[PDB]
RNA sequence: AAAAUGUUUU
RNA sequence: UCCUGACGCUGAGGAGCGAAAGCGUGGGGAGCGAACAGGCUUAGAUACCCUGGUAGUCCACGCUGUAAACGGUGGGUACUAGGUGUGGGGUCCAUUCCACGGGUUCCGUGCCGUAGCUAACGCUUUAAGUACCCCGCCUGGGGAGUACGGCCGCAAGGCUAAAACUCAAAGGAAUU
RNA sequence: GGCUAACUACGUGCCAGCAGCCGCGGUGAUACGUAGGGUGCGAGCGUUGUCCGGAUUUAUUGGGCGUAAAGGGCUCGUAGGUGGUUGAUCGCGUCGGAAGUGUAAUCUUGGGGCUUAACCCUGAGCGUGCUUUCGAUACGGGUUGACUUGAGGAAGGUAGGG
């Protein structure tokens, strides 16, 4: 969208990237100024990239959308969360693990015994009595569950799109991604790689609301998406 | 290398310097 | 690791000169490591064959010993 | 998918996985799959009816199937070699080649049309 | 030193393709920039141009752009040298090769000037096997 | 600290 | 900047150089140290270990011409992501009107690493990648780099180099 | 027995024997011997010898040399192989016609004859070359002239247990 052009990006600081020591060679056309070590985006093709992103997300809400946010940065931890919610679209916060897109069988088992158990485990918790390091240990595999799943509940089947958010620590989901040939969009700096994301999103990485603008004005148009969906019906 | 390659060839190696030290003398009186 | 250690200007050498080769000779009477004296390359094999020569000549200990 | 022009190979391949080099080459019709019997299998499987299969290299039944499969990945059928050279199928292919697909494919609607 | 400037330009269009650019160049000689032109005109490069030396001013590049499909696909599926300088291949007439079964193209250089194997067949003449490019 | 060896079943 | 104007590359045979040990004549000989002697250990100990100790190690002039002489990777050339140390020559910049510093360029020398290659290990702009030119070399393991012959050498030996016979393996990397 | 189309019983007991390779026989042998049954061929069927193939296992087509067999210990350098850009010219290589030749038989193929076939006759092709002659000049080469980017040199700078 508009997103105020460049201004907002100016002044919330997307043009920072990453200095010398590490850099992937795909960059060389993404080049601004070397301004300090940190390298520079011109955040100028970012407003057409992210638009295009926006033009591939009403496409995919349109043919009916499930866009999967995973996020394991400390960055994002508390940005993508929130916002999923409010959307109600799924997403993955802790510990993206080994699996779940290609280990579906066992994460939908995994699915089905969470939601019989945060019913079973409270009924029995608040009715009949039970000894400690059962219950004890039942609600703490509980937790577990719900600290390492949580808007991963919500998919009757594979999804239709990945969100990523810094690749670099998030890489298995790509791979996991590319496999399955599920659609990619993801947050790339000057390090990351275009070959393995289809529509991709220029920018900085590392700030807490860097990635926080891009993960909400995308929830903006998954609940924009999902509203016309009651037409597209 | 397995290191037995040179020491099979270790052995006829010293097994033939061995059998030239042994028949030096013969050799120069007759022969090579 | 050897960049903290700045590198260090000594201009003509001159083994004559027993101030600098004092200041990159050890306690004991050596000469010190390149990673310690913070030269150069070519500086370092300067300060070395100085002292070397002042050595022979009698400008300067062979070893210091007792301190 | 394999490019078949009509029961048969687009154009000779040369794949090799490993050590396992495969050779095909198309064969004219009635020519039979002459393959050994890994690449044979493949070449079946794929519904090649008249190809040349020469195993070059290991003989391990695992390294020649990927031979012949990457061999078989190397087909180019002819619509996409023309969209590769932005031209046209006949002005980039064999007459013969292109004329046997038209036989070839007449051939099949008759067997359609019969079923 | 240089001895096949000829494979020298198909190695260095090899390369550069494979390894994505857009655009690669080379010194110019007259034989590279028909070879070239040829390559254009079958639709293998995006396009080529001789331009006159300014930064060695010393003599002509031949600079040729190569041309990559939807989905970065590549346009060249392969080129070889045939008529090797440590020894030349010359074909009649009757027995001009044949490249990926009529796919690809023969480079054949001959009397009446570079010609593609189909060229060739077409004004009955042979030459020397230049290059296969497919 | 030196401290060797291990026939022929069917 | 200047000069010549393809004069380049490789190179069978040939020639030279070629660690150490060794050989010849003469010199030298501290330390070290084959051989050797003794002491220990041991079933034995022609060994390890200890005490002695000659050639040799050193010098001069020759000879020998072989090494895991290995990067186990022939030379030349062009092209094909980077990242990061370090050695050498320039040149540029700011403060200097030194140098600290940064760049940039040409030539080395390491490490990481993409494409690519490889059986794998790994190699990867210093290729084991993509190519072209020339040379050496390989064709199962033993027998055998041995015999016969010839050449070289003072000698030790080196170089060139088989066959009969025999086995159905020998081998490479990696897995448990 | 597997490659390899086709299996059981009895006898034997590492014996007698089999085998092209892997191997079989030591008490339940589809592997020895016999029998029934079966399979492949058939006036033949096996064995031996020899050659080519498979063998890309001498790799021109069509392989390799870090560790599997394989880079000379290293360099210099002779013959040889190889050659940056370009003008002109020759037309040896190369390419295209023409003529001559490549007997016949064979071989491929079209017709014909033996009742069919083998075989036989006949037309054509092939005879992959060579000679003569007329063309073409892109490339290789010869002759000849330029160019400086490869190469070497000059001047200055310069590092080093050469
Ligand atoms: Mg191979
Ligand atoms: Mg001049
Ligand atoms: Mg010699
Ligand atoms: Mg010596
Ligand atoms: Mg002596
Ligand atoms: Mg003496
Ligand atoms: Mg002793
Ligand atoms: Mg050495
Ligand atoms: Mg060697
Ligand atoms: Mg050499
Ligand atoms: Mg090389
Ligand atoms: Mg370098
Ligand atoms: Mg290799
Ligand atoms: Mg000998
Ligand atoms: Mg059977
Ligand atoms: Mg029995
Ligand atoms: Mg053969
Ligand atoms: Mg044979
Ligand atoms: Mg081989
Ligand atoms: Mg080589
Ligand atoms: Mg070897
Ligand atoms: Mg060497
Ligand atoms: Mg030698
Ligand atoms: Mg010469
Ligand atoms: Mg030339
Ligand atoms: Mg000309
Ligand atoms: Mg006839
Ligand atoms: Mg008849
Ligand atoms: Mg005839
Ligand atoms: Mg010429
Ligand atoms: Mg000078």
């Amino acid at each position: 969208m508009a997103v105020v052009t460049t201004r907002q990006l100016l002044e919330s600081g997307v043009h920072f990237g990453h200095q010398t020591r590490r850099w992937n060679p795909k960059m060389k056309r993404f080049i601004f100024t070397e301004r300090n070590g940190i390298y520079i985006i011109d955040l100028h093709q970012s407003l057409t990239y992210i638009d295009k992103a926006y033009a591939f997300v009403k496409e995919t809400v349109a043919k009916g959308g499930q866009i999967l946010f995973v996020g394991t940065k400390k960055q994002a931890q508390e940005s993508i969360v929130e916002q999923a919610t409010r959307v109600g679209m799924p997403y993955v916060n802790q510990r993206w693990l080994g699996g779940m897109l290609t280990n579906f069988q066992t994460i939908s088992k995994r699915i089905a015994r969470l939601k019989e158990l945060e019913a079973m485990d409270f009924d029995k918790v608040s009715g009949s009595g039970l000894t400690k390091k059962e219950l004890l240990m039942l609600s703490r595999e509980k937790d577990k569950l719900e600290k390492d799943l949580g808007g991963i509940r919500d998919m009757p089947k594979v999804p239709q799109a990945v969100w990523v958010v810094d690749t670099k620590k998030e890489h298995l989901a790509i791979d996991e991604a590319r496999k399955l040939k599920i659609p990619v969009v993801a947050i790339l700096d000057t390090n990351c790689d275009p070959d393995e994301v289809d529509y991709a999103i220029p920018g900085n990485d590392d700030a807490i609301r860097s990635v926080s603008l891009l993960t909400r004005i995308i929830a903006d148009a998954a609940a924009e998406g999902l509203m016309a969906r009651s037409a597209g019906k | 290398g397995s290191v037995i390659k040179k020491r099979r060839k270790r052995m006829a190696k010293k097994k033939h310097r061995k059998l030239l030290k042994r028949t030096r003398i013969q050799r120069r009186r007759a022969g090579k | 690791k050897v960049v903290p250690i700045k590198t260090v200007h000594i201009g003509a050498v001159d083994y004559k000169d027993t101030a600098l080769l004092r200041k990159f000779i050890s306690e004991r009477g050596k000469i010190r490591a390149r990673r310690v004296t913070g030269l150069s390359v070519q500086d370092q094999r300067k300060v070395a064959i100085a002292i070397k020569n002042a050595r022979e000549l009698a400008l300067l200990p062979y070893a210091s010993t007792a301190r | 998918k394999v490019p078949l022009v009509g029961r048969t190979i687009t154009h000779p391949v040369i794949g090799e996985k490993a050590a396992g080099v495969v050779m095909l080459r198309p064969a004219s019709p009635g020519t039979g799959v002459i393959a050994g019997g890994s690449a044979r299998a493949v070449l079946e499987c794929a519904g090649v009816h008249d190809v040349l299969a020469k195993s070059l290299g290991s003989s391990n039944a695992i390294n020649v199937v990927h031979a012949t499969v990457d061999a078989l990945q190397q087909l180019e059928e002819p619509e996409e070699v023309a969209r590769r050279r932005g031209k046209s199928v006949e002005d980039i292919a064999p007459a013969a080649m292109l004329r046997a697909r038209k036989e070839a494919d007449e051939a099949a609607a008759a067997a359609r049309m019969e079923e | 030193t240089m001895t096949d400037p000829i494979a020298d330009m198909l190695t260095r269009l090899r390369n550069a393709n494979q390894a994505y650019h857009d655009q690669t160049s080379m010194p110019h000689s007259k034989i590279k920039a028909g070879i070239a032109g040829i390559l254009k005109s079958e639709g293998y490069i995006a396009d080529y141009k001789v331009n006159e030396p300014k930064e060695g001013e010393v003599g002509k590049t031949l600079t040729l752009t190569l041309k990559y499909g939807e989905n970065r696909e590549r346009s060249i599926a392969g080129v070889r040298r045939i008529s090797k300088p440590g020894l030349r291949v010359y074909a009649k007439s009757t027995a001009l090769p044949k490249v990926l079964g009529g796919l690809g193209i023969a480079i054949i250089s001959t009397s009446q000037g570079l010609l593609t194997d189909k060229q060739a067949h077409e004004k009955s003449v042979g030459g020397e096997v230049l290059a296969y490019v497919w």
